């Protein structure tokens, strides 16, 4: 149980780091242009 | 829909990289640090997957039991349809 | 992409806690089983037995 | 820059991990 | 892997039970 | 393991009353 | 893994029918 | 715990067989 819970506490990190870095890529997209 | 939302996300990493790429290419910061951290955060399941190997297993046993509910309401469903059937032969 | 990772947060977040869900499920289960009896509110049973399944096939997706 | 040249290493075997994973639902 | 076969195991014969009553 | 098994065991024996009653009904 | 996956994914699709 | 209720709604489940089978009869 102790293992469960740090494995999905886990992916959800991984999951908040993955939407950061996709909003990340966003911005970058409008520093091309510059 | 799983399978949609899952091609989703792979998208974004597919043209995230491909945009890195590109990037590097031209300078020859904040996205790279959040890419980092990324990497940092299926290697290190690896150890974790010991423990969800467990976590699996429980859940393969719950689905077990529930089909064998489904089974015996089908088996009463059937039943039921078989009395019907024998009263229209009656009538 | 944020669609999708907020049915596979959820689905996390599910898996966390499925150790309550779990008991409240077999509990479901049992209930089910006690209406097709009664019938033998039946098919209310019934409906709560596969409900249970469903919870269960749906964890299992996740992991 | 050598940070960035490690980094990129790693964002390559990223995407191809990924793929791994995208290809594996294509197929069901 | 072993406890997952065994799952997998009994997966199989719900399905089975419910195969039967189906086509009954 | 053992006590793994256990629960393993228990759930192979329900299912395989389930499948004595599936008979039955045919 | 990616077998087990599958497995389950059919063996869901069972008891949903 | 997961294992033994497991059992439990095994044993329900082949009550309700038995019941229906009555039916049929």
């Amino acid at each position: 149980s102790q293992l469960l819970n740090e494995w999905s506490h886990n992916v959800d990190e991984l999951l908040e780091h993955i939407e950061t870095i996709g909003h990340l890529i966003t911005k970058e997209e409008i520093m091309h242009g510059l | 829909i799983r399978l949609t939302n899952q091609l989703k996300s792979l998208k974004g990493l597919q043209s995230k990289l491909k945009d890195v790429v590109e990037y590097l290419d031209k300078v020859i910061h904040t996205i790279l640090g959040k890419l980092q951290d990324v990497f940092n955060l299926n290697n290190l399941q690896k150890a974790l997957t010991v423990k969800t190997n467990d976590e699996l297993m429980v859940i393969y046993i719950s689905n077990l039991v529930r089909s064998i509910i489904a089974f015996d309401d089908l088996i009463e469903n059937k039943i039921q349809n078989k009395k019907i059937q024998e009263q229209r032969v009656k009538d | 992409y944020e669609e999708k990772e907020e049915s596979n947060l959820a689905a996390t977040k599910s898996m966390v806690k499925i150790a309550e869900q779990y008991s409240k499920r077999i509990e479901e289960e049992k209930e089910l089983t006690e209406e097709e009896l009664k019938t033998r509110p039946k098919k209310h049973l019934s409906e709560t037995a596969d409900e249970t399944l469903e919870n269960n096939i749906v964890s299992v997706l996740t992991a | 820059g050598d940070q960035i040249t490690k980094m990129k290493d790693r964002l390559v075997e990223w995407n191809d991990q990924v793929e791994k994973l995208g290809k594996k639902m294509e197929a069901r | 892997e072993d406890p997952q076969q065994v799952f997998d195991e009994r997966i199989k014969f719900a399905n089975q039970l419910h195969d039967e009553y189906l086509v009954s | 393991n053992a006590q793994y098994h256990l629960l393993v065991k228990q759930g192979d024996g329900l299912l395989t009353k389930l499948q004595k009653y599936g008979a039955a009904v045919r | 893994k990616t077998n087990i996956i599958e497995k389950a994914m059919d063996y869901a699709i069972s008891i949903e029918n | 715990a997961t294992y033994d209720s497991a059992l439990e709604l095994v044993g329900q489940l082949n009550k309700v067989v038995d019941q229906l089978f009555e039916k049929a009869s």
